Protein backbone atom coordinates (compact mmCIF):
# COMPACT_ATOMS: atom_id res chain seq x y z
CA UNK A 1 0.00 0.00 0.00
CA UNK A 2 1.12 3.24 -0.69
CA UNK A 3 -2.12 5.36 0.41
CA UNK A 4 -1.82 9.31 -0.32
CA UNK A 5 -1.46 11.30 2.31
CA UNK A 6 -3.56 14.96 1.22
CA UNK A 7 -3.27 16.90 4.74
CA UNK A 8 -2.70 20.72 4.18
CA UNK A 9 0.87 21.97 4.00
CA UNK A 10 1.03 24.18 6.64
CA UNK A 11 2.86 27.88 6.86
CA UNK A 12 6.19 28.38 8.69
CA UNK A 13 8.80 31.76 8.71
CA UNK A 14 12.04 30.45 7.66
CA UNK A 15 14.89 32.42 10.16
CA UNK A 16 18.57 32.16 9.87
CA UNK A 17 19.11 31.17 13.63
CA UNK A 18 18.11 30.70 17.06
CA UNK A 19 17.49 33.62 20.09
CA UNK A 20 20.68 35.62 20.52
CA UNK A 21 19.60 37.33 23.75
CA UNK A 22 18.12 34.15 25.58
CA UNK A 23 20.31 32.81 28.09
CA UNK A 24 18.00 31.09 30.42
CA UNK A 25 14.90 29.02 31.10
CA UNK A 26 14.32 27.65 27.43
CA UNK A 27 16.20 24.87 25.12
CA UNK A 28 18.72 25.82 22.18
CA UNK A 29 18.97 23.35 19.03
CA UNK A 30 22.00 23.42 18.15
CA UNK A 31 24.38 20.95 16.16
CA UNK A 32 26.69 19.45 18.54
CA UNK A 33 30.12 18.18 17.53
CA UNK A 34 30.03 14.62 19.44
CA UNK A 35 30.09 11.31 18.79
CA UNK A 36 26.96 10.54 21.28
CA UNK A 37 23.74 12.19 19.97
CA UNK A 38 21.91 13.54 22.76
CA UNK A 39 21.50 15.90 25.80
CA UNK A 40 24.90 14.81 27.36
CA UNK A 41 27.56 16.75 29.33
CA UNK A 42 30.97 16.54 30.66
CA UNK A 43 31.22 14.40 33.91
CA UNK A 44 31.63 15.98 37.69
CA UNK A 45 32.34 14.94 41.04
CA UNK A 46 33.44 16.71 44.62
CA UNK A 47 36.69 17.44 42.59
CA UNK A 48 35.05 19.67 40.80
CA UNK A 49 32.80 21.96 42.20
CA UNK A 50 29.47 23.37 41.45
CA UNK A 51 29.77 26.33 39.49
CA UNK A 52 30.38 29.65 42.07
CA UNK A 53 28.83 32.06 39.96
CA UNK A 54 25.72 32.73 42.23
CA UNK B 1 49.11 39.49 83.37
CA UNK B 2 47.43 38.57 86.52
CA UNK B 3 48.96 34.98 87.58
CA UNK B 4 52.11 34.51 88.53
CA UNK B 5 52.74 32.93 84.82
CA UNK B 6 51.68 35.60 82.53
CA UNK B 7 48.39 34.20 81.60
CA UNK B 8 46.92 31.08 79.92
CA UNK B 9 48.63 29.78 76.93
CA UNK B 10 46.96 28.00 74.08
CA UNK B 11 48.61 25.00 72.61
CA UNK B 12 48.07 23.05 69.12
CA UNK B 13 49.51 19.59 69.02
CA UNK B 14 49.89 17.70 65.63
CA UNK B 15 51.95 14.80 65.93
CA UNK B 16 55.66 16.09 67.76
CA UNK B 17 55.43 19.27 66.99
CA UNK B 18 53.27 21.92 69.67
CA UNK B 19 52.65 25.38 69.10
CA UNK B 20 51.55 28.25 71.69
CA UNK B 21 49.12 30.69 70.79
CA UNK B 22 48.51 33.23 72.77
CA UNK B 23 45.72 35.19 70.78
CA UNK B 24 42.53 34.65 68.84
CA UNK B 25 43.18 33.28 65.02
CA UNK B 26 42.06 34.94 61.67
CA UNK B 27 41.30 31.79 59.32
CA UNK B 28 40.39 31.14 55.75
CA UNK B 29 39.57 28.86 53.06
CA UNK B 30 41.46 29.13 50.01
CA UNK B 31 37.92 27.21 48.59
CA UNK B 32 35.15 24.27 49.72
CA UNK B 33 36.70 21.50 50.92
CA UNK B 34 36.00 17.69 49.73
CA UNK B 35 37.26 14.61 49.57
CA UNK B 36 38.98 13.40 46.68
CA UNK B 37 37.41 10.84 44.42
CA UNK B 38 38.25 11.10 41.31
CA UNK B 39 42.01 10.69 42.16
CA UNK B 40 41.73 6.97 41.81
CA UNK B 41 41.03 7.13 38.52
CA UNK B 42 44.57 8.12 37.78
CA UNK B 43 46.66 5.80 39.34
CA UNK B 44 46.65 1.76 39.69
CA UNK B 45 49.10 1.96 42.61
CA UNK B 46 47.86 2.23 45.97
CA UNK B 47 48.45 5.92 47.01
CA UNK B 48 50.75 6.09 50.37
CA UNK B 49 50.16 8.11 52.93
CA UNK B 50 52.05 9.07 55.88
CA UNK B 51 50.66 10.31 58.69
CA UNK B 52 53.12 10.53 61.29
CA UNK B 53 55.80 12.37 59.39
CA UNK B 54 53.72 15.21 56.74
CA UNK B 55 50.84 16.11 59.28
CA UNK B 56 53.59 17.53 61.62
CA UNK B 57 53.40 21.12 61.55
CA UNK B 58 56.96 22.82 60.14
CA UNK B 59 58.55 26.05 60.31
CA UNK B 60 59.17 27.21 56.72
CA UNK B 61 60.89 31.08 56.49
CA UNK B 62 61.90 34.08 58.90
CA UNK B 63 61.58 37.19 56.86
CA UNK B 64 62.68 40.65 58.34
CA UNK B 65 60.16 43.86 57.91
CA UNK B 66 61.85 47.61 58.92
CA UNK B 67 60.35 50.93 59.15
CA UNK B 68 62.45 52.35 56.43
CA UNK B 69 61.19 50.26 53.92
CA UNK B 70 57.13 49.33 53.85
CA UNK B 71 55.77 50.86 51.25
CA UNK B 72 51.48 49.99 50.67
CA UNK B 73 52.19 46.62 49.17
CA UNK B 74 55.87 45.74 49.61
CA UNK B 75 55.82 41.74 48.53
CA UNK B 76 57.63 40.17 51.59
CA UNK B 77 56.83 36.78 50.41
CA UNK B 78 56.15 36.02 47.14
CA UNK B 79 56.56 32.38 46.65
CA UNK B 80 55.48 29.51 44.52
CA UNK B 81 53.89 27.35 46.70
CA UNK B 82 53.86 24.37 47.90
CA UNK B 83 57.37 24.30 45.37
CA UNK B 84 59.01 26.45 47.47
CA UNK B 85 58.08 24.99 50.97
CA UNK B 86 59.31 21.98 49.80
CA UNK B 87 62.31 22.86 48.32
CA UNK B 88 63.33 25.09 51.08
CA UNK B 89 66.89 22.36 52.09
CA UNK B 90 69.16 23.94 49.55
CA UNK B 91 73.04 22.56 48.97
CA UNK B 92 76.12 24.53 48.41
CA UNK B 93 74.86 25.06 44.86
CA UNK B 94 71.41 26.35 45.45
CA UNK B 95 70.06 22.76 44.25
CA UNK B 96 66.89 21.41 46.63
CA UNK B 97 67.03 17.94 48.31
CA UNK B 98 64.21 16.27 49.76
CA UNK B 99 66.10 13.72 52.09
CA UNK B 100 67.30 15.73 55.18
CA UNK B 101 63.90 16.96 56.54
CA UNK B 102 60.92 14.37 57.56
CA UNK B 103 58.12 16.11 56.19
CA UNK B 104 59.38 15.66 52.71
CA UNK B 105 61.29 12.16 52.86
CA UNK B 106 58.37 11.10 50.68
CA UNK B 107 58.72 13.23 47.81
CA UNK B 108 62.25 11.51 47.60
CA UNK B 109 60.50 8.58 46.35
CA UNK B 110 57.65 8.94 44.50
CA UNK B 111 56.90 10.79 41.37
CA UNK B 112 53.68 12.10 42.00
CA UNK B 113 51.73 13.81 44.67
CA UNK B 114 48.23 15.20 46.30
CA UNK B 115 47.68 17.23 49.12
CA UNK B 116 45.87 20.01 51.35
CA UNK B 117 47.84 22.72 52.89
CA UNK B 118 47.31 25.29 55.90
CA UNK B 119 49.81 28.30 56.31
CA UNK B 120 50.14 29.57 59.91
CA UNK B 121 51.87 33.32 60.39
CA UNK B 122 53.73 34.77 63.57
CA UNK B 123 54.53 38.32 64.27
CA UNK B 124 55.49 39.11 67.76
CA UNK B 125 55.70 42.60 68.01
CA UNK B 126 56.10 44.40 71.35
CA UNK B 127 52.49 46.89 72.12
CA UNK B 128 53.41 50.20 70.83
CA UNK B 129 54.13 49.29 66.91
CA UNK B 130 51.17 49.07 64.84
CA UNK B 131 51.02 47.98 61.34
CA UNK B 132 48.80 45.50 59.51
CA UNK B 133 50.07 42.66 57.11
CA UNK B 134 48.14 40.14 54.17
CA UNK B 135 48.87 37.15 53.36
CA UNK B 136 46.82 35.72 50.24
CA UNK B 137 46.80 32.40 48.00
CA UNK B 138 46.49 32.07 44.51
CA UNK B 139 45.62 28.98 42.29
CA UNK B 140 48.49 28.47 40.07
CA UNK B 141 48.91 32.49 39.74
CA UNK B 142 52.13 32.44 37.83
CA UNK B 143 50.72 30.73 34.70
CA UNK B 144 47.96 33.66 35.06
CA UNK B 145 48.64 36.21 31.64
CA UNK B 146 48.39 38.99 33.95
CA UNK B 147 50.17 37.48 37.08
CA UNK B 148 51.88 40.77 37.61
CA UNK B 149 49.17 42.82 37.93
CA UNK B 150 47.46 41.22 40.71
CA UNK B 151 49.74 41.37 42.78
CA UNK B 152 49.21 45.07 44.11
CA UNK B 153 47.25 44.44 48.02
CA UNK B 154 44.08 46.06 46.19
CA UNK B 155 43.72 42.99 44.45
CA UNK B 156 44.52 40.65 47.05
CA UNK B 157 41.88 41.59 49.22
CA UNK B 158 39.92 39.78 46.93
CA UNK B 159 41.38 36.18 47.09
CA UNK B 160 41.37 34.42 49.96
CA UNK B 161 43.55 35.69 52.27
CA UNK B 162 43.88 36.32 56.25
CA UNK B 163 44.86 39.63 58.05
CA UNK B 164 47.59 40.45 60.85
CA UNK B 165 47.14 43.39 62.40
CA UNK B 166 50.33 44.10 64.03
CA UNK B 167 48.43 46.13 66.93
CA UNK B 168 46.43 43.47 68.48
CA UNK B 169 49.14 40.47 66.91
CA UNK B 170 47.48 37.88 66.63
CA UNK B 171 47.80 34.71 64.73
CA UNK B 172 46.55 33.73 60.87
CA UNK B 173 45.46 30.22 59.07
CA UNK B 174 45.01 30.06 55.58
CA UNK B 175 43.52 26.68 54.75
CA UNK B 176 44.31 25.62 50.97
CA UNK B 177 42.51 22.49 49.84
CA UNK B 178 44.11 20.68 46.75
CA UNK B 179 43.18 21.82 43.52
CA UNK B 180 45.04 21.63 39.90
CA UNK B 181 44.91 21.33 36.64
CA UNK B 182 45.26 17.24 37.83
CA UNK B 183 44.47 14.82 40.30
CA UNK B 184 48.45 15.10 40.94
CA UNK B 185 51.48 17.40 40.73
CA UNK B 186 54.79 16.02 40.17
CA UNK B 187 57.68 16.30 42.72
CA UNK B 188 60.86 16.27 40.39
CA UNK B 189 61.50 17.29 36.87
CA UNK B 190 60.45 14.34 35.15
CA UNK B 191 59.38 13.94 31.24
CA UNK B 192 60.92 16.32 29.58
CA UNK B 193 56.28 22.78 34.18
CA UNK B 194 57.56 22.64 37.37
CA UNK B 195 57.42 20.23 40.39
CA UNK B 196 54.80 20.93 42.98
CA UNK B 197 53.59 24.46 41.88
CA UNK B 198 49.99 24.87 42.75
CA UNK B 199 50.12 28.49 43.15
CA UNK B 200 51.60 31.44 44.72
CA UNK B 201 51.66 32.38 47.96
CA UNK B 202 52.26 36.97 48.89
CA UNK B 203 52.70 38.62 51.82
CA UNK B 204 52.29 42.18 51.02
CA UNK B 205 52.15 45.22 53.96
CA UNK B 206 48.85 46.52 53.77
CA UNK B 207 49.28 49.45 56.09
CA UNK B 208 52.94 50.20 56.19
CA UNK B 209 54.89 49.34 59.80
CA UNK B 210 55.27 52.74 62.42
CA UNK B 211 56.95 53.05 65.44
CA UNK B 212 58.20 55.83 67.69
CA UNK B 213 60.48 57.89 66.98
CA UNK B 214 62.30 56.74 70.27
CA UNK B 215 66.47 55.76 69.24
CA UNK B 216 65.87 52.35 71.22
CA UNK B 217 62.92 51.21 69.88
CA UNK B 218 62.91 48.33 67.61
CA UNK B 219 62.81 49.15 64.24
CA UNK B 220 62.55 45.78 62.67
CA UNK B 221 60.38 42.84 63.29
CA UNK B 222 60.33 39.58 62.30
CA UNK B 223 57.35 37.25 59.92
CA UNK B 224 57.61 33.45 60.49
CA UNK B 225 55.73 31.12 58.94
CA UNK B 226 54.12 27.21 59.37
CA UNK B 227 53.11 24.71 57.15
CA UNK B 228 51.55 21.25 56.94
CA UNK B 229 49.76 18.91 54.85
CA UNK B 230 46.63 17.23 55.11
CA UNK B 231 45.38 14.36 53.52
CA UNK B 232 48.96 14.02 51.59
CA UNK B 233 48.82 11.02 49.17
CA UNK B 234 52.25 9.92 47.38
CA UNK B 235 52.10 7.38 44.22
CA UNK B 236 54.53 6.31 41.73
CA UNK B 237 57.68 4.65 44.19
CA UNK B 238 60.99 4.94 41.86
CA UNK B 239 64.55 5.54 43.03
CA UNK B 240 65.56 8.70 44.87
CA UNK B 241 68.25 9.31 42.08
CA UNK B 242 66.34 8.13 39.04
CA UNK B 243 65.41 11.70 38.75
CA UNK B 244 67.15 15.64 39.24
CA UNK B 245 66.45 18.72 40.78
CA UNK B 246 67.53 21.87 39.37
CA UNK B 247 67.56 25.18 41.52
CA UNK B 248 64.55 26.84 41.15
CA UNK B 249 63.23 29.61 38.91
CA UNK B 250 61.90 32.79 40.95
CA UNK B 251 58.83 35.34 40.23
CA UNK B 252 59.23 38.44 39.11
Amino acid sequence: DNPPDPTPAKFFVPIPSHSWAHGTNTSEPTNTLRLDGGVVGVGRSDDIGTSDTA
Amino acid sequence: MDRPEGSEERTVQTSNVVLGETNIESQDIASKEYSPTWDRLASSEVSDEYPMLTDRWLFWKSVKWEVNDSAFGKMLVQEKFPQSWVQMDVNVNNIPRYTNIPNFIPFNIHQYMRADFEVKIYVNPNDFVSGWLIMAFLYQGSEMFDYKLRRNPAALMQMPHVLVNVGAANEATLKIPYRYVRPFMRCKDILRTEPLNMGVLFVEVLIPFRTSAASSAPKSLDVSLFVKMTNAKFTGMVDGSIALLSKPIALP
